[PDB]
């Protein structure tokens, strides 16, 4: 009835996919061996002819090493090996390798698997992308994929959770290049785009959970909680349910501005949780705190074009409209003039689940926030500077023009970065 | 087709008409082996070959060539897309 | 996939590879009898990169050992791990080298290249997805410099797409174990620049100090120097061999390190390193591992990084840790000594990590950097070249093999241009 | 009442027969010794005076070296030796030696074996040939035989499952010669002729069952499955029972055009069978996949003059009506104007039976798609090319003219193909 | 059926025949006493191809031993496998051959053929379906060349339909153990071309290299050379003897290799060939066996394949393997070295396969190739002949047997006509 197709490209995508699909199989009683001892899982699973539940995901990569780990990991009895895709060679952080040379010869395999995956669903809500901008596979292939998707469906909605090159912490050297080439090529195809950065979540681990040893696992854990709270309306009951259709239309006013931030609350260990009572207000207050964001973007330098709140657990709608009224009275928050409204709130009755051996704690209340603000152009501006800072020197370019690219794409993508940045200014 | 093959076919027809009775194609001293074993049970003095009995079967032709392993190591070859062989 | 073919040229190259192929043979837990006796599955998961299958479940190294004067190939074959090499992978000629680059590259080269090329192709097809080549040189001698460059040129014209790494050992500024040393050096550098993608330059001098100060060695044999080179050469490919929350293929290191096709001369170093005493005092933490590698001693090449400027850099860690630590560590250094880095590159480092530690250790790292301080070496050798060439010392030997004087003039000029390039991007 | 005479000419013919007559005794419980512990087997057997069931087949060959293997295999108790024909000498890949010199002297023998076998059958549905084009026996003899058949019966139906010389993979150097000669003579004699080739099935074992070591025994098991599902209605119940007469009238609109392709689905191993549901929509889509064909032809390069479907297992007639409606909607598939219909379907309630030691897995559903498409003329154009490519040199012709043939037949076999090729173009 | 009679002419031919009969006698597992002591039934199914029954369960070879100077026939009788020959299958004369082709073919040959023909007729009629003949020449000596050809011409006009092989050892291009050797070569060739169907050519010089480089033999005696000729001579016929998924009679090898009646001089090679050391490391797969066979070294003839293109070739495998691999291997080779084949022949390799491997091995193969490289061999001889015939050296011996000069001039022109035909089809 109501189903989603979760895609995981690049290294980070198949990393978080291990976390989310750990969470879901845990939340619904699904054992690692396919079966559990309706529609509560059909949004994420397909009950086979008998017993087994296969997760309706897909894992794409050009490095065999990680998808091989899932094949030998505990969750090999879940994924039809038709889903786990790999490649003999990787992209090596070159956009053209993931986009022009190697990407082209394998998408026919992916779209085959996807065509085999959409026909099973009777009502397809939309695709769910987990991209990793800054690499050759995530940026190069992911962009190449979305074009193949929009030429196919178009009418379908495309949602994207992409990690964005953090300004300070930079594990790569060339990631401004392929990121620029990605954003341009993806924009006109994705209908909405959410971006998150690892460095912000690192700070989140420090203040709230207080873990001085944050690994890629813990970060992947938190994303699972966010998405589990989002899809909560799709796969559960609760007053003011939300679906992707009405969710997207009340959040993207203009076709270009679909770039949005996120936030989650509460985020607390098992000890601070005992000395707390967790009223809805403080959760919503923390959810609007700029520090509690997952991006290194300050919203207090722009305005909120719209906002959406997905609660969880025991909440009553009168507590919601009261707490939100505590926000719209505050001065530290700013909104654009052409929207008196801007809050699409949703409630669900199933509390958040916790993973044994995980970092979160058992709480009966939970809130995730997604807002569209014009301030995001600030972190967009940094990538604007860094590109020409190295493009004038034409550094690393001999790779691209040697890997089946030219110099126009640098200039062509360059203009649309300028073009987008002005659009974020025209809304002022 | 020819004389030799017609004689061949007649012999094979006889083989099929007769029941093979799952036979063992060699018969050793059955009751002598039983009697020798009974002599061993109490008298406690029997020749070794008298105690022995031997039975043979056809088994097969093709004298145990070693296995081909039908499969490489799952670190060299991958299916079409990354994936083991089975 | 990612199977790598290895070469060993000259006396030294044939000799260090004895250690390299001894260290790795114990990493993956195989015996001198060629059979595996480790414990985990992981030693078998990516074993394909360094070995081939054999009858009776044996693994032979995918190495090629080439050297005139086959006396030394008896040493390795009499070495405790010489039994694992395919005796058809032993190319040798009875006539000595003579330290003459010409005969090592003009007359005696042509006699063995046809044989070697039959060997290299005989196992280049054995790879499902050949990642690249790698070779261990000695620019002082006649086999190392002469043959390898001749061999390298031929490989480049049949596998141009692949990458050609180079663990060449450089002549010493102060010590000259031979006399005609600079000649073979320049005549090789005139070949390395055009037919290589990455060239690690190392010098036994710094290898002597690092043996002296840190490890507190009384008497370092050549087995210990090669023991170090074995470590770092086994430190590069932990990504292709082992899991990692952030893996790094060679081709992404290459793109992330050379912005220009001719700045492919690098500088390496290992971490940690300590005597038995302080090892009982020191603690293994990521701050330890990063200061010891960023220091100006561990640089195996006889160059001072403080005189130049880091164009790019990278770090390869192995051991369970928190990658944010690594992330913030590399961020600190890029801030403090901000003059040792360039401006037109915002983040000029790459921070990799592997989830598999060394055999007996539990944490370790490896450094690599493309600084312009390396041009100091090509300055030194250019003096030694021009001094004797000014007087045509030992020159009749070279003309004795059909060589002429022009080849010396251009080889000189090419270094002059090269060292000139390292000056431009070195704005002091 | 409803029985068939299955002939097996040539090595591949009797090889495939060693799989079909392996499958049938298991489909009906017949032990290898002729007897199990009505009309469910009469189509493929004939109960003797007491107990034994002889398979109403004929194993014919000129090479003794393979028939004598069934004569000593486990399946000798099944066959009366009067069935298995042999010969002192073979045809040696010469069409003339199979059709003119040697084949002429044993047809009178087999013709009496048939006459001794047709009389036992009350209602003779039709013959069932297993030709293997590309040899001397299958081509030269098989064609000579069918001539002797149409002069006897004429009104009876002569089927055929002819392996065709694959374009790329081919184990004969002269087989473009005999292939043309065979078709020039079989066409005007047979009334319907299935076509297939080896490599198209080699890939299927790699794509779908994922066995890297397929042998002739693997392909033979898959040809066994095609026929069983085809002939089940002749021996089983089920809605829309299909008979050879009603199978033939509505699939060959023109007398010359009778060649057709084949397909089968599902084709999956055991592990891929548990992560699935195998809806009737899945199979009919997999069945219509140009990659699931058994012949290396591109259907999208032509249209479908007519199609046919024999389902199996648990199906209901409405969903086929639904799924076939979905197929007529897609645009990749084309149909010529003068055929609005083109789907004559069929069901049986007996599932497909798997053989122990087989590669397929147990499924409660299956589809075998047969269709006469005008796209098939391309593979005829290959043989159309290679023939004149060699006949221009008159290569190997000394064998044919030396064995009771002349050049006339080549030229006369030539014209028939050009005439046949234009016929495939007259339909558009 | 398919029985074959075997002839041995000359000293060498009688010597390699002592091995061929010793190798085969062990394959089918019979004793030097002539009694059978094997284990399986495949030792007995087609034993009649090489033996006749004897009283008391003995097996004697269907061999004929023709040579003047009966001194050699005492040797083979005294060898460990001389007791199996019927001592009346020995035709000889006290007078010597003297390396004079004339007397071996005019005077002392005509005295014995009437007796030999009496012996070959006697056991030509001892075969139910005589497949063909096969001889063992030595184109240098007078017995092999002189008597062999005279015998062959007699057989041809008596058994035209049958097929005549010839394992003639050619003289060496560099080595000339005799002096009148080119006279014996050219004069024999004037007979073979019109009076044979397949003629392997083999040279001891290439047999020395193969024993030197590959086998690493220090002192290859004539036994080892004969041990290799024995190996291949058995490999040609395993189809006739053993079961095979794609059996290859000798008549179907003919038609697939000689497109024109005169181009019937082949080029042979065996594999696997390793020393005792390499046997431990090399693994036995189809890839190894096909690259080794397709190498220019395994060719036991003194001809370079790279100086020509394969008109046609054929590989014979024996050993339980997968037919798909051998099907694509011959495809790839046909693709890459497209210059080493012809255009008017689409597929110019035949890949037979047998089911039973050699005695102690598990996989093996044999290479046969009809390349235009052999034209070199005849070019060479045609000079040494025209060198001395221009001076009429040693010619008085040949006039001493009623010969003339026209016989030479016609003979030489026959080769120049022949080698001309090998150039026409070599378009370089
Ligand atoms: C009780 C204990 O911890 O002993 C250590 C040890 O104390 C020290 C001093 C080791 C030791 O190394 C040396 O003494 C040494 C001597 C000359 C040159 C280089 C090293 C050690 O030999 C080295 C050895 O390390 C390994 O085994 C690594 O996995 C290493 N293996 C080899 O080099 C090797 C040794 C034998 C045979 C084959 C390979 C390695 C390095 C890179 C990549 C893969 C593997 C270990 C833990 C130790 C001893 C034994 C003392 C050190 O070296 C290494 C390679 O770890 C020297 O500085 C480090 C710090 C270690 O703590
Ligand atoms: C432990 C083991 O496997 O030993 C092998 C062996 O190592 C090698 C080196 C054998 C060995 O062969 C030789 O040493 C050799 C010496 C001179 C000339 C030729 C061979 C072997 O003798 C050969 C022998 O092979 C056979 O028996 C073949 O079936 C062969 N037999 C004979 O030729 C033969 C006949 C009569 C008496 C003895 C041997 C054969 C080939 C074609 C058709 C029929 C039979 C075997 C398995 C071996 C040894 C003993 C070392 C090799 O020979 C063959 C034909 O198998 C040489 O290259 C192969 C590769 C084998 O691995
Ligand atoms: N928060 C978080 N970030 C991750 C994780 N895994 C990878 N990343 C980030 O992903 C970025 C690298 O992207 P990749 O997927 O490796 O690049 P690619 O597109 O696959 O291109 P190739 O490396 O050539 O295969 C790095 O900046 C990582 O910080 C994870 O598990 N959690
Ligand atoms: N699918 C399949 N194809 C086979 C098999 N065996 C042989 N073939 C192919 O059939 C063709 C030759 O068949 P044969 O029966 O040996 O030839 P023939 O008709 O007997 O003619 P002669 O060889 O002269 O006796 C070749 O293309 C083979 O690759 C098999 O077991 N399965
Ligand atoms: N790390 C290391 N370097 C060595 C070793 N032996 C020699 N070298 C250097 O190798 C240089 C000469 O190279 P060599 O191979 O002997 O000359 P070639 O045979 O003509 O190529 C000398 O300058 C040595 O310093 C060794 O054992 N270990
Ligand atoms: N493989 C092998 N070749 C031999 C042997 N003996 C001789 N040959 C060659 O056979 C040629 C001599 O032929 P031969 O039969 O002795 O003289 P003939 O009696 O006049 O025919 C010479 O080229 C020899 O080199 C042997 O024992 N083994
Ligand atoms: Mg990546
Ligand atoms: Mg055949």
């Amino acid at each position: 009835m109501r189903e989603v197709i979760s895609i995981h490209i690049g290294q980070a995508g198949i990393q978080v996919g291990n976390a989310c699909w750990e969470l879901y199989c845990l939340e619904h009683g699904i054992q690692p061996d396919g079966q559990m001892p309706d529609d509560a899982f059909n949004t994420f699973f397909s009950e086979t002819g008998a017993g087994k539940h296969v997760p309706r995901c897909i894992f794409l990569d050009l490095e065999p090493t990680v998808v091989d780990e899932v094949r030998t990991g505990t969750y090999r009895q879940l994924f039809h090996p038709e889903q786990l895709i790999s490649g003999k060679e990787d992209a090596a952080n070159n956009f053209a390798r993931g986009h022009y040379t190697i990407g082209k010869e394998i998408v026919d395999l992916a779209l085959d698997r996807i065509r085999k995956l959409a026909d099973n669903c009777t009502g397809l809500q939309g695709f769910l992308v987990f991209n990793a901008v800054g690499g050759g596979t995530g940026s190069g292939l992911g962009s190449l994929l979305l074009e193949r998707l929009s030429v196919d469906y178009g009418k379908k909605s495309k949602l994207g959770f992409t990690v964005y090159p953090s300004p300070q912490v930079s594990t790569a050297v060339v990631e401004p290049y392929n990121s620029v080439l990605s954003t341009h090529s993806l924009l006109e195809h994705t209908d909405v785009a959410v971006m998150l950065d690892n460095e912000a979540i690192y700070d989140i681990c420090r203040r709230s959970l207080d873990i001085e040893r944050p690994t890629y696992t813990n970060l992947n854990r938190l994303i699972a909680q966010v998405i589990s709270s989002l899809t909560a309306s799709l796969r559960f009951d609760g007053a003011l349910n939300v679906d992707i259709t009405e969710f997207q239309t009340n959040l993207v006013p203009y076709p270009r501005i679909h770039f949005m931030l996120s936030s989650y609350a509460p985020i607390i260990s098992a000890e601070k949780a005992y000395h707390e009572q967790l009223s809805v207000a403080e959760i919503t207050n923390a959810a609007f705190e700029p520090a509690s964001m997952m991006v290194k973007c300050d919203p207090r330098h722009g305005k909120y074009m719209a906002c959406c709140l997905m609660y969880r657990g025991d909440v009553v709608p009168k507590d919601v409209n009261a707490s939100v009224a505590t926000i719209k009275t505050k001065r530290t928050i700013q909104f654009v003039d052409w929207c008196p409204t801007g809050f699409k709130c949703g409630i669900n009755y199933q509390p958040p689940t916790v993973v044994p051996g995980g970092d979160l704690a058992k709480v009966q209340r939970a809130v995730c926030m997604i807002s569209n603000s014009t301030a995001i152009g600030e972190i967009f501006s940094r990538l604007d500077h860094k590109f020409d800072l190295m493009y004038a020197k034409r550094a690393f370019v001999h790779w691209y023009v040697g890997e089946g690219m030219e110099e126009g794409e640098f200039s062509e993508a360059r203009e649309d970065l300028a073009a987008l940045e002005k659009d974020f200014e025209e809304v002022g | 087709m020819d004389l030799k093959q017609q004689v061949k076919n007649y012999t094979m027809t006889i083989r099929n008409t007769r029941p093979p009775t799952m036979i063992k194609e060699q018969d050793k001293s059955e009751f002598s082996h039983f009697r020798a074993l009974q002599v061993l049970a109490n008298g406690d003095e029997v020749p070794y070959e008298a105690t022995l009995r031997n039975v043979i079967h056809d088994g097969a032709r093709q004298p145990k060539l070693p296995p081909r392993q039908t499969q490489k190591h799952p670190g060299y070859i991958r299916n079409e897309s990354g994936g083991f062989f089975t | 996939m990612r199977e790598i073919v290895h070469i060993q040229g000259g006396q030294c190259g044939n000799q260090i590879g004895a250690k390299f192929w001894e260290v790795v043979s114990d990493e993956h837990g195989i015996d001198p009898t060629g059979t595996y006796h480790g414990d985990s599955d992981l030693q078998l998961e990516r074993i394909n990169v360094y070995f081939n299958e054999a009858t009776g479940g044996r693994y032979v190294p995918r190495a090629i050992l080439m050297d005139l004067e086959p006396g030394t190939m008896d040493s390795v074959r009499s070495g405790p791990y010489g039994q694992i090499f395919r005796p058809d992978n032993f190319v040798f000629g009875q006539t000595g080298a003579g330290n003459n680059w010409a005969k090592g590259h003009y007359t005696e080269g042509a006699e063995l290249i046809d044989s070697v090329l039959d060997v290299v192709r005989k196992e280049a097809e054995s790879c499902d997805c050949l990642q690249g080549f790698q070779v261990c040189h000695s620019l002082g001698g006649g086999t190392g410099s002469g043959m390898g460059t001749l061999l390298i040129s031929k490989i480049r014209e049949e596998y141009p797409d692949r990458m050609m790494l180079t663990f060449s050992v450089v002549p010493s500024p102060k010590v000259s174990d031979t006399v005609v040393e600079p000649y073979n050096a320049t005549l090789s550098v005139h070949q390395l620049v055009e037919n290589a993608d990455e060239c690690m330059v190392l010098d036994n001098e710094a290898l002597y100090d690092i043996c002296f100060r840190t490890l507190k060695l009384t008497t370092p044999t050549f087995g210990d120097l090669n023991h170090l080179i074995s470590a770092v050469m086994s430190g590069i490919t932990c990504c292709l061999r082992f899991p990692g929350q952030l893996n790094a293929d060679l081709r992404k290191l290459a793109v992330n390190l050379i912005p220009f096709p001719r700045l492919h001369f690098f500088m390496v170093g290992f971490t940690p390193l300590t005597s038995r005493g302080s090892q009982q005092y020191r603690a293994l933490t990521v701050p330890e591992l990063t200061q010891q590698m960023w220091d100006a001693k561990n640089m195996m090449c006889a160059a001072d990084p403080r005189h130049g400027r880091y164009l790019t850099a990278s770090a390869l860690f192995r051991g369970r840790m928190s990658t944010k630590e690594v992330d913030e560590q590399m961020l600190n250094v890029q801030n403090k000594n901000s003059s040792y880095f360039v401006e037109w590159i915002p983040n000029n480092v790459k921070s990799s990590v592997c989830d598999i530690p060394p055999k007996g250790l539990k944490m370790s790292a490896t450094f690599i950097g493309n600084s312009t301080a390396i041009q100091e070496m090509f300055k030194r050798v250019s003096e030694q070249f021009t001094a004797m060439f000014r007087r045509k010392a030992f020159l009749h030997w070279y003309t004795g093999e059909g060589m002429d004087e022009m080849e010396f003039t251009e080889a000189e000029s090419n270094m002059n241009d090269l060292v000139s390039e390292y000056q431009q991007y070195q704005d002091a």
